[PDB]
RNA sequence: GCUUGACUGCGAGCGUGACGGCGCGAGCAGGUGCGAAAGCAGGUCAUAGUGAUCCGGUGGUUCUGAAUGGAAGGGCCAUC
RNA sequence: UGAGCCUUGAUGGAAGUGUGGACGCCAGUCUGCAUGGCUUUAAUGUUUGAUGUUCUAACGUUGACCCGUAAUCCGGGUUGCGGACAGUGUCUGGUGGGUAGUUUGACUGGGGCGGUCU
RNA sequence: GUUUAUUAAAAACACAGCACUGUGCAAACACGAAAGUGGACGUAUACGGUGUGACGCCUGCCCGGUGCCGGAAGGUUAAUU
RNA sequence: UUUUGUAUAAUGGGUCAGCGACUUAUAUUCUGUAGCAAGGUUAACCGAAUAGGGGAGCCGAAGGGAAACCGAGUCUUAACUGGGCGUUAAGUUGCAGGGUAUAGACCCGAAACCCGGUGAUCUAGCCAUGGGCAGGUUGAAGGUUGGGUAACACUAACUGGAGGACCGAACCGACUAAUGUUGAAAAAUUAGCGGAUGACUUGUGGCUGGGGGUGAAAGGCCAAUCAAACCGGGAGAUAGCU
RNA sequence: AGGGUGACAGCCCCGUACACAAAAAUGCACAUGCUGUGAGCUCGAUGAGUAGGGCGGGACACGUGGUAUCCUGUCUGAAUA
RNA sequence: UAAGGUGAUAUGAACCGUUAUAACCGGCGAUUUCCGAAUGGGGAAACCCAGUGUGUUUCGACACACUAUCAUUAACUGAAUCCAUAGGUUAAUGAGGCGAACCGGGGGAACUGAAACAUCUAAGUACCCCGAGGAAAAGAAAUCAACCGAGAUUCCCCCAG
RNA sequence: GGCUACGUAGCUCAGUUGGUUAGAGCACAUCACUCAUAAUGAUGGGGUCACAGGUUCGAAUCCCGUCGUAGCCACCA
C-alpha cells in the first residue's frame, strides 16, 4: 500500500472543484519513493518506502531513532 | 543539513568543519561513504573541542 | 436679450395599478433666474425613448465597529 | 553560451613624426599609444536559463552470474548498461463525446417551419 | 461462409486481395487505482488500427476549411518568483 | 367518473363477503372555551412523582429610527405651516377546532437514477480434452512409359488422389407454403428447401459480469428478460398527470 | 393480583399478602493471601520537521467572502518564559 | 422435592416406583460421532487420503493421539559473504470464526428539493469496510469572558429559528 | 472592459531615434525607337504618414483620445 513507513502518511480523499465549483471526488496521495538508506549502526542498507518529509524526518531525527519507531511499532522493514 | 567533515573532500575538505552541504550530497554520499556526519547540536561539540 | 428653476428639503389633496409601481399637484422652508412690476420657472405642447432584486464599484457620512483604541466589514445618502 | 546592477567602457620637462569611433540635421591633417628641456561596438565578479563534458551517489534495468532454493514469483548479493535522465507525488497551461450530468422557451385555430414576445 | 434465438438470410456482415497508418520491443495497443497479463515465449516478410473488398482495365483535379505530420525564429500565454 | 354537455356507441365495475384512502408529531396563527390579569406562564430538573418545588426563560405592559440615540413621542430636514410610523381597546397560559410550516402529510400507480450483491446449467466468443460425416461422382499437382525436342518445351496413354470440389442419408441449418394461433408446441407439425472433409459439426469441463461481457455487426446474445441483466437496498424516489 | 374448575368463586384448586430456605456454582461489594505493579522525599525536566507560512482540498452554522479558527496532500519552517 | 413415573403426535408393549438411588426441578461434573473458523493434506460441506507416535498371552492391518497459518518470545540451527544477517526446525503463549442494536474510525451515492438545472440540496444520509466496549467516544483549558468574572468531559432545557 | 500590434501614392509599401527633402513596385500620362506592336527609356501627374490634440525652433519619426484591427486573456448583477 501507498503508506509512508515513517510518517504513516496515506492517501486522503478530497475534491476537485471547477471554476463553477463542480465537486468531483479525487485523492491526494503521498510523495512516496522507496530508498536505500545506509545505517552503519548495522553495516547494511535498508529500503524504506518513504515520503519526502519521511526523508526530511530521517534527516533530522536521524535513521536509528526512526528505526526504533517501526520496530517499536512492529513495522516489518 | 550542515554536517561535520571527516577527511578532506571537495571544495570544502578540512577533516572537521561546519559546512552547509546539499542534503542529497549529504545523506546519499558523504555519510554512507563516511566523509561527514550530521551536526545534531551534540555533534557540534565533539569537533568543536578541537 | 438675459439666463440655470433640467434647484435641495417637503407636500394638503388626487389619479392609476392584484401587487411591485407609475402619474398629477397647489402650498410651506431654504437659495436662485428673468421681469419696472403683477408674476413665471421643481426641464421640454402632452402621451413612447425602457429593466425589479441580488452581487459589486465609486464619492460622501463619527451612524455601526465582536476585550479597548483604531481599522476591516456593514448601514445610510448620492451614483455606476 | 541568453540577460540586469558591481566590475574590465565614458560624461550634464614646451613644440616635433600627427592615422578608425564621437545622439556627433550631415565623417575636425586634432589628441594618446615607445618616446621630448553612471553604454551598443564587449567581458571580469555575480543572482539566473539552454546545451556538452566530469563528480559523488541517489533512481531505473522486462542484461549476466550467485544465494535463499531443485523456484522464469520476490529478496539479498556481485556486475554490466542507463544515470541525476527516466519515473512518481503536489501544483499547473493545453487537449479531451473516451466518459458523465444536464439544458435545448412560450404563444399557435394540431404540431413543425414562419411570425410574434417590452 | 455469417446474421436479427422468436415477422428481415439479403444487395447487409465476413472473406481472400488492396491501400494508408501506427509500432524498434519494457513495442504500439488493450484489461488493470497497482502489481501484473494479453500483444508473443512473436520482433517490421512482425504486430495493432482504419478504409476497400476475388479477378480484369483503372483510380483524374482541389490542402481554402477540419484533422494529421514537420517546423530550436518571433507574438500571446499557467503554476512559480 | 369526467365534462360546455353523457341513455350515450366515452371511463370503471361479472357477483358477494372482508379489507381499502385527510393521520401523527412539533412549531405558528385565528375562533371557541377556561384560568388569572397589567400581568400571564413556567422548561429541564428535584419529587412526599398527575401534587409540591423550580420563573432559567417566553409573551405582554412603548414606540420611533438602518443605527447611535430619543422616548409618549420619534423619524424625516438647517427647520418644519408639515409628513411617515406611533400615543386611545389587555394581555397570557391551558384545553377543543379551522388554516399554515416541517415531515411520505389524503390513498394506490411510473418510465427511471444510485448502492451492494447473484448469474456464461440458455446464448455469444474463446480455452482444454474426447466423438461424428451411409453411398455415389469429379480427376488438380506429382509419377511412369512411349512419341517428341540438341536438351527443355510439348504430347498420348496409364498411374496418382487434390478441393471452404460435385450428387446425396446420418448430422447441422431454416428459403417457400399450408396447418396451427384459448396450439400437440410461450416458434412447432407436414410437404418441398440449404450445407453435408469444413470458416464443419458434437459431449464434457473451463474463462469473460452489467455502462461491463461477448458480437463474420442485428442493438445480436449475456438463463422464455436487454438502447444497459437479475436479486436486495436508498424506498413511501418524484408524479403541476389519471 | 391472576389463572383454572361442567355458567360469573376472597373461603374447590393453583396462588396472592406475609414469613421463611441453599448442599453446590456464581454476579456484586468489601477483607486479605499469591503474582505482576509502582508509592515517598530532595533536586531537576516541561513534548520541532512542531507552531506559523505558500499551493490544493476538507472541517467549523459560516458556500473565500473583509474570514479569524481547526485538519493536512504538497513544498517550507520558528521562538522556547 | 416426591406418590406416582418411562418427552410430544400416541394409543399399546414391557417396565419402574410409593418414605426415599421412581420421575421431576436446580448447582457442579462426565460423555460429547461427522461437517462447519476446521487447523494433518485434499475436497463437489457432513467425504477421500496421510506422516509420526503409541495399541494387541490371535502384537499383521485397522483404531486412537498429534502435525494449518500468522504473531510474540526463546532455544537450536544458519546462505550469497567470514564475521553478521536473511533463510530453516522446535517450543511456549496469543490470535483466527459467529453474533441484534448502540459506539469510534476508513470510504461514500443518487433519486429528490431548487417548481428546469450546474453552485447549493438530499447528506456525511443509504450503503461497503475496519475496530472495540459494556457501554463507546470525549476530558483536566495554549477554554471562554470582557477589565467584572468563570473554571475538565458528557447529557437535558433555554438562549433562538 | 485588460493587455499587444498595426493601418502613409489608386492598388501595394518600407521608411523605423527626429531635424527630410515625403520612396519602391505595378497603375495614369506623353515624348524616343521602330515597318509598327509589345520589350524599352525619360519626365511628370498622384501621397494630405489611421483622424485629431500636445513635448520640440523643425514629429512619419516620441506622449495621448477615439476609430479601424486581429490575437488571446479575461469580466459581467
Amino acid at each position: 500500500s501507498r503508506v509512508c513507513q515513517v510518517t504513516g502518511k496515506r492517501p486522503v480523499t478530497g475534491n476537485n472543484r471547477s471554476h463553477a465549483l463542480n465537486a468531483t471526488k479525487r485523492r491526494f496521495l503521498p510523495n512516496l519513493h522507496s530508498h536505500r538508506f545506509w545505517v552503519e549502526s548495522e553495516k547494511r542498507f535498508v529500503t524504506l518506502r518513504v515520503s519526502a518529509k519521511g526523508m526530511r524526518v530521517i534527516d533530522k531525527k536521524g535513521i536509528d531513532t526512526v528505526l526504533a519507531e517501526l520496530r517499536a511499532r512492529g513495522e516489518k522493514y | 543539513m550542515q554536517v561535520i567533515l571527516l577527511d578532506k573532500v571537495a571544495n570544502l575538505g578540512s577533516l572537521g568543519d561546519q559546512v552547509n552541504v546539499k542534503a542529497g550530497y549529504a545523506r546519499n554520499f558523504l555519510v554512507p561513504q563516511g566523509k561527514a556526519v550530521p551536526a545534531t547540536k551534540k555533534n557540534i561539540e565533539f569537533f568543536e573541542a578541537r
